[PDB]
Order: structure tokens, then sequence, then C-alpha cells
């Protein structure tokens, strides 16, 4: 993933 | 060759994430648009000031091509009068639009085993965007009353946000590559024709 989920582009993760 | 470049628009490697798509100027050029309207390929063939049939009898002083991804079912927020995510904070087309909006299915080039995250869309935003603007900033988008400080936190979000495209995905939830072009009158020579 290119961010840790909740982070960066993966907020709705 | 006086051919429009259309080869470049719809065969182009790489596509703009929808908040920052790519407008191509077509100038100085001839095309045969019904070997685009005849095509089994393009789900979508919607125009707008204009019909389709009547292209090949038109000339324009420029055409314009803006292209992106987006999901299958946001492809219908890309027509005017439209309101969503898409058409209110990435790609905006005016009431009063000429042209024609263009999509297929593109799951096989832009979906990938584990999900391909590369294409962004704008989430958040102070307010909507005029037709044909284009924001590609990255302010933290503060969503409550405590400042952000630049940094994501509770309420202070990053506004792009990824699609997901994954291969098994409903097809409404899978990418569509976009074609919007648009068409120019001037008081100036037309340059761009049909056959
Ligand atoms: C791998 C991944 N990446 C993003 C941005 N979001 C999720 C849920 N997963």
């Amino acid at each position: 993933c290119p961010y840790v989920a909740g982070r960066x582009t993966c907020l709705x993760c | 060759t006086n051919l429009c470049p259309f080869g470049e628009v719809f065969n182009a490697t790489r596509f703009a994430s929808v908040y920052a798509w790519n407008r191509k100027r077509i100038s100085n050029c001839v095309a045969d648009y019904s070997v685009l309207y005849n095509s089994a390929s393009f789900s979508t063939f919607k125009c707008y000031g204009v019909s389709p049939t009547k292209l090949n009898d038109l000339c324009f002083t420029n055409v314009y091509a803006d292209s992106f991804v987006i999901r299958g079912d946001e492809v219908r927020q890309i027509a005017p009068g439209q309101t969503g995510k898409i058409a209110d904070y990435n790609y905006k087309l005016p009431d009063d639009f000429t042209g024609c909006v263009i999509a297929w299915n593109s799951n096989n080039l832009d979906s990938k085993v584990g999900g391909n995250y590369n294409y962004l869309y704008r989430l958040f935003r102070k307010s909507n965007l005029k037709p044909f603007e284009r924001d590609i900033s990255t302010e933290i988008y503060q969503a409550g009353s405590t400042p952000c400080n630049g940094v994501e936190g509770f309420n202070c979000y990053f506004p792009l946000q990824s699609y997901g495209f994954q291969p098994t995905n409903g097809v409404g939830y899978q990418p569509y590559r976009v074609v919007v072009l648009s068409f120019e009158l001037l008081h100036a020579p037309a340059t761009v024709c049909g056959p």
C-alpha cells in the first residue's frame, strides 16, 4: 500500500 | 499525415488522475469522427450541444481532449448539470458544453492483484470547482474547528484519496478511461475538420 491505512491517500482504508 | 493525433489520446500509456486531468490541444488536422462513434469499445459516447452524426460535417477552431480515470459508476458525473465528488471537486462541465464524453472499461490495464491505488480523486474541498477549473493543491483539509498545522490528524485530512482498483471489483467500481472532446468555435478560421 502506498501509505499506512488511515494516512496519506489511504484515509478510507 | 493531416490526421488529428487521436492515436496518442486514446493509446496514451499513462492517464491522469482525475483531480489533475490532462488537456491535449488538437489543431490543424482532420479526423473521421465516425471511426470513434462506430466503435464497440466506447460504452459511453454522449454529445452535448452537437449530434454525434454531424461531427464529420463540422469544422472547429480548436478541439481539446481532456482525459483521466474514474470509476465506471462516476462516468454519469461527466456531463453538464451533474453533482457528486467528481463533478463538484475534480472535473466540472458547463451547462453550455459543446462536446462529447467518451469512456471505456480499463480494468485490464488499471487494476492489479492486491489493488492499484495509484489513481487519485479529490475527496474534500471548501467550494465547488467552476467549469473547466483544475485544482492540484494538496493543503490539509480542515474539517473541524482545530487548525491542522500542515499535518494529518483528527479532523485534518489529506484532500486527495486513492481509488482502489482490484480486478474482481463489481463493474461500476472498476476503472474507466475517459476522454472529453470539447469543440471550440471562435471568430477565427477553422483548423480541425472532418474528412
Ligand atoms: C493497499 C491499500 N492502499 C490504500 C491506499 N488503501 C487501502 C485500503 N489499501
